[PDB]
């Protein structure tokens, strides 16, 4: 009543936070400022087929594009090019006490344990090859994701791992 | 079967006519008069106040009802204007709270917000009266209230206006235990101070939510050891969720919205809706600004309900009064409106509207522009006050929701029979152009004129037409000062001023809040025939 | 079986104690001072306003209210100080208006009658403020309201505080209108003039009396008619005509003179076919055991001292008999059952400053009561400035509120009583006025407030020897009563009962002596209304 | 708006832990202990009972349930362990009775057959509680109930617990009585004979079917005609005859064969006029994030060890999502809301021992969805001997009261599923089989007894060491254990989950994978019925 609404929106494109202001236009359309710019932006949703398209005018310049909005992410396909825009997440909403002290790094597929270069005690540093694995013909090897000392081994040489199977336990520091 | 076509209400007005065009211009400068003030309210306390409120970070007090309400719904805001040069040297920017009705998690809800950048959110007695009226309206609604409490107490130096009597501070808490016990949550969000009286507002709550570090609890007033989230949350018990910071608290909120476990019912019957077939900025050059020239109200119903259809009941009999049967958004309302001065025909028409619209469970809209009742021997030998009372009486008993909207003068008797703040109407509206008073400003002049006139002619002493202007002139002026919307609505008299191009939507969002709660039967009292 | 013998309450006092003979002295001169100013509120405009009332063969409006009710029955008249000082310059004495309680042919009616001595009758804005409160009174106990109708209209130069708002003039027909349709009778004698605006107060009732010659009724007044259409015409012949009576059809009955009114009042009221009927138990009526006049010297004239509440409890029950209810947990609060004119009543009383176990006390105690359909009497004596009133109340809010929340949802009829202090969130927790006590009466030396005048200069005191010690500019000790004394006058003036009774937020400043009298009478008038069962909100355990 | 994002319950369990090999491999051999003994139940009286049925042309019990109930829809039955090892040398599957509640023409009913395979289908103790547990289900949550009759009479040698007392087999009668004054349906099909005192079952029925050849209603036996009047009559001469179908006119609807009777009888059911409606609101439905065959892991047998009951909760709600209340107040009690198969649900659930804090909490939750008509679920571990258990509980006993209070007030649809221990008055609290949950159930791994079987050990190690120290006798650690093995032995055999269900303790004993489908299938039935208003008593503040 008797006032525009302005919204404060936030968008991720690579690291960049881009910080937009939307205001709801009376007629429908949207004014949006992007640092010292202004446009001005009106469009609609259709769809084709199974796959939804929107279209949308921006100062005057109008395009069609293919719109997917998947976990996170905005998926904007068009004949000029694709674009991902994230959406940034809530801190509540992301688990709060996130992971932390990870140890195994896990087999990148299910293949054959070709060598094992770590003994059930032993101190290692960022960057030492602790087991070597072959997957489909392709050599991988695990590195020590942190210069903790081993706690133990979840498996010999020989020995098939399952893909994102932890492969060692370090020492809780 | 609904394929009839019927006649439709509205002609087009001569734009090129000299009145059009005047009246367009005086009415488009009272409208962007009203748009700029509304502008400055908006910023609430000033730019050092806000500045210092995010420094704290904390949301300002309007972003944290845009956050809180689903994306992109429209919200209802009420009495913008309370506090307007109320207070002699203090701007106090609506009031120090900010009260309206939005839709959380698709509810319709009663959202009170203290503006703590305004006076640190002190309760002026302004203050108590606009977050009352909030809580009148949900109540009568059935709306949840959703209370933003960030508040500083009470204002000292104005405390006999705030705390002692019944519709004083400690009614507040009255109406929290009253809604809490008819099942119309209430709901608590501490994003900020509350101290003696306010610390009451949480605890009096069905849900609480409180922020991590911003929000103080005490019934005497460091601040976070003594109160705080974490106090409250883990051993006082008083909080029930706890927040990390404002975002998180709004989050929440919808949260326990959703958890209500309550679905709206519509008792009336309901229409697809249409548009209005004319424009409704028309309504500018069709009304103006100068109350003493006449516009046939029809023009106004044509430009407000679905596509101008409307059916007149006893057009030809009492034709200074209007009522027929229109749809507004698809919900089906009776309107009443005033055309001309009331007769004791046009009260007769009015009562028999009323009683019509209660027996269907029809909801009722005024539209108040009075000029008097008719005087006349003849008229008072005929019980003109026995047949205006017939409509004052048939109106205060009616139980279906009424919305009232002033759009010209309301003076005298004629305002209780249309439906004043004295008789409850679920919302009351006035536009820029609108006029209040016990009489209008020239009828007190001219009487004021006779009794001193008869003063000295009788006593003796000559009084002269100049002693006349010495005695109009200063009457004059006090009911054009008291009488202007902006001084009826800086006082918590009617919900808003509205634009007239706005009217519409208004309409529509308040009777669909007021259709939340059943319609129950009217009962009636003894009609003095 | 009642022949159990049981304790009493009470004590004699120290007669020779020099605190006695000191504390009846202070309230002796205090009752005296009410007694006095009553006497000139009773002369209501003064004698030449009076003279010219009688000369016009009018009854002055008191001896009217003695002529409607029974012969010998007691009136209870109500905010006999609305106005009081009120206003700069003009005196309006009792407000303009009359209110109160009698019976009428065996009937407790509400007579609102007009004082035309009064600046002709005009209504001032408390004028409609307590006219209101005796509507809200009348519907609250299903009393038949009676209005001597002799009115001028509305006061021009306050119009804007008597027109508008809900509360404001309009109101008044709002009410008629709503008790009217609940079959609460509403009657009308027009004895004299009626205003624009008034001519409804007439039409709107249920039966309607009309004096021949005096009474007038017409929407415009003959000044009206005269500048709207240029034409002259007599208040006799406008309106209140034998027109009215009997072209018009707005009078129902017709009146010779004001005796002649009153007579056919009577008549109407015996043609109700109402009889009363008492929901709660009644037992025998019985004095108190102790003098009441010995409260002057129990309770004195000084908040700051303390009393018992149970001494000013026995000397206004039955016989002095009271069963306490969780005597010695949260003992600063008393609670307990008696009896006042027969009636069973629960009575809640400050015997000090309020703890959770107080608040949960009461709130246990309050449940009792509206499960078992008891009246509640609370008396109010909150303290203030106490080393006590200077404690954590974290605990304070968490449990008080649960008082606040079951004294507001409670449907037995309550009446509160100030006997003392009323400050702060205290107040409400003890059914203050914003929690629609059906009654709400105070001693001549109670004070309310925010918050005590003491503990708002001690408050004052603190921030600004703050402002001055944190800023760096020294703030000396003359600076603090620079500060502190304007504030404490401002408290004690605000807090003085008759500047709240001169407001409509009390139903008057009552005699102690006098006390069980106006309890009796009120709760008897409460009682006509069957009591409703009651629905709690959720108890914050 | 439902477009939020939200949290979910729930961590992935530690697959290769012992502890959780351990908790499965142990978990698995009760279920499968389970399942194996429900086989053995199936068969009913046996192999020689079974041919022996068939060859007079009847279906067998659970096949009549088959062909009854809509194809393919799922049967939940009640009580399958009723009467397992009850009595010394007498085996009765079942009970003699097979109950349950199943979907017949749309509409939820309760189903109560007579296994005739059992002991010729005679009522022994058991089987009269078993039925009048299946009518009590039917008639607070307003479920039609279908009898398949074919029984053999009363116990003789056991009389004495079957027919004199209220809860004896009178009882059956008075049920149906008040259910039909309720517009519950009553159907009876005599697919068998109906011995003396049976033969009201097809009598007192809204309707009535009875199989031509098969069917015999009598309230004389033909042996009692031959001893009272020496008169020799054949069964079906005597009753369940055309006469009775005709002549006497007892029977409604008249069938060839079993086939026929069942088909009957959904076709009785259809002209029901009955059409199920919800008072709560609905949202689609969600698996769970997490699979529930980890619950035997995360559970296991060992009642000492303590686990997160969140974890069970996320193993069973609607996308493993839960709004928790209070969470860090009183924490070793859990309470928030979620969704199971759309309805939605209140779910108090222990982790831990009770304290003042835990109890205040409930009570608070169950106010809550009282108010707003939500389902209560209720999840039962109560802990038992810890030094915990060795606590001061005056406090406990002042708080938890308040709990048990509220709770039983409550009138919500209460389920209770004890997924562990049960012990003292934390049963009370948790909604017990005294507080009428609309269902109970219990895991296999569950304990219920006044106390736990060690704390009675300890108690009395504590009575007879003071009784000898006392005395003055010296008693030896060896005396020790003479006291407190038979005592363990007792309480363990005592709280088994077997004989627990063996007498009509709970209705059935359900595999934790299975517990979202049987709270799905409960809360379904339990809709049926609308839901009242709930009134609560005082709350002792
Ligand atoms: O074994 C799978 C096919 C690719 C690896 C086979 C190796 S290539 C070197 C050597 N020479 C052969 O002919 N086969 C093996
Ligand atoms: O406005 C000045 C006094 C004479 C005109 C007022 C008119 S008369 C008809 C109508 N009714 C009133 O009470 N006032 C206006
Ligand atoms: O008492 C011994 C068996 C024969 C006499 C019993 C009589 S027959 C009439 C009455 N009805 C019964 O069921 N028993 C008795």
């Amino acid at each position: 009543l008797n006032i525009s609404y302005t919204r404060n929106m936030t968008l991720k494109d690579g690291k960049n936070n881009v910080a937009i202001a939307v205001t709801y236009n009376h007629d429908g359309s949207y004014s949006m400022q992007i640092e010292d710019k202004t446009f001005q932006v009106l469009g609609n949703l259709y769809s084709e087929g199974d796959c939804t398209y929107l279209k949308c005018s921006v100062n005057g310049v109008a395009s069609k594009a293919k719109l997917i909005i998947l976990e996170n992410t905005i998926y904007l396909f068009s004949k000029e090019g694709s674009i991902e825009i994230d959406i940034p997440v809530p801190k509540y909403l992301s688990s709060v006490s996130s992971q932390e002290t990870q140890g195994g790094p896990l087999a990148p597929m299910t293949g054959t344990i070709e060598k094992v270069f770590v003994k059930a005690g032993d101190k290692v540093k960022a960057g030492d090859s602790l087991m070597v694995m072959i997957a489909m013909k392709m050599e991988h090897t695990i590195k020590s994701p942190k210069d903790g000392t081993v706690k133990k081994v979840f498996y010999r040489e020989g020995a098939q791992a399952n893909r994102h199977t932890p492969l060692v336990e370090f020492e809780e520091e | 079967y609904h394929g009839d076509s019927v006649a439709s209400l509205g002609t087009q007005p001569d734009l090129g006519s000299a009145l059009y065009q005047e009246n367009y211009k005086q009415m488009k400068a009272l409208v962007n008069q009203l748009h700029e003030r509304v502008e400055h309210i908006k910023l609430g306390g000033g730019e050092k106040a806000r500045a210092l409120h995010i420094s704290r970070g904390k949301l300002l007090p309007r972003e944290r009802i845009d956050n809180l309400i689903d994306p992109g719904s429209p919200f209802l805001e009420l009495s913008q204007f309370a506090g307007y040069q109320l207070y002699d040297n203090e701007e106090v920017p609506g009031g120090g709270i900010i009260t309206g009705i939005g839709r959380v998690s698709g509810v319709e809800c009663m959202i009170i917000a203290n503006d703590a950048t305004v006076k640190g959110g002190a309760y002026y007695p302004v203050t108590v009266k606009k977050q009352l009226r909030a809580q009148e309206i949900a109540m009568q609604n059935r709306l949840p209230c959703i209370y933003l409490v960030d508040s500083g107490g009470a204002y000292l130096p104005r405390q006999a206006d705030v705390f002692p009597d019944r519709d004083h501070f400690g009614r507040t808490f009255y109406n929290q235990a009253i809604m809490s016990s008819k099942n119309i949550a209430q709901i608590a969000v501490v994003m900020g101070s509350c101290t003696a009286g306010g610390a009451y507002v949480p605890a009096m709550a069905d849900e609480n939510i409180i922020v991590r570090k911003q929000g103080t609890i005490f019934l005497a007033g460091s601040a976070e050891d003594l109160g705080g989230a974490d106090l409250h949350c883990r051993k006082s018990g008083v909080s029930d969720h706890w927040a990390l910071d404002d975002h998180h608290a709004l989050h929440l909120t919808r949260k326990v919205v959703r958890n209500l476990n309550y679905q709206k019912k519509l008792d009336v019957t309901i229409e697809p809706s249409e548009e209005p077939l004319f424009p409704a900025d028309e309504l500018y050059g069709i009304v103006g600004a100068n109350l003493k020239r006449s516009f046939d109200v029809r023009e106004v119903i044509a430009r407000i309900v679905d596509g101008s259809r409307f059916t007149e009941f006893k057009a030809f009999y009492g034709d200074t009064l209007v009522t027929g049967f229109a749809r507004i958004f698809g919900y089906p309302v009776g309107i009443v409106g005033n055309n001309g001065v009331l007769f004791s025909e046009s009260a007769k028409k009015g009562t028999h509207f009323v009683q019509l619209c209660c027996q269907r469970n029809i909801p009722l809209l005024f539209l108040q522009n009075i000029t008097g009742f008719m005087v006349g021997r003849e008229y008072e030998a005929e019980g003109i006050a026995k047949d205006g009372a017939k409509m004052v009486a048939a109106v205060a008993c009616a139980q279906v929701p009424k919305i009232t909207l002033i759009i010209g003068g309301s003076y005298g008797a004629g305002n209780y029979g249309m439906c004043g703040r004295a008789y409850s109407p679920r919302f009351l509206y006035i536009w820029p152009n609108a006029r209040i008073s016990v009489m209008g400003g020239e009828q007190a002049a001219n009487v004021l004129a006779t009794i001193t006139k008869d003063q000295r002619a009788r006593e003796g002493k000559q009084f002269s037409s100049a002693d006349e202007a010495a005695l109009k002139e200063p009457i004059i002026k006090k009911f054009e000062e008291e009488g202007n919307p902006y001084y009826s609505s800086a006082r918590v008299w009617d919900d808003g001023i509205i634009d007239p191009a706005d009217t519409r939507l208004v309409l529509g969002l308040s009777f669909s809040a007021a259709l939340n709660a059943p319609i129950e039967k009217t009962d009636f009292g003894i009609f003095r025939m």
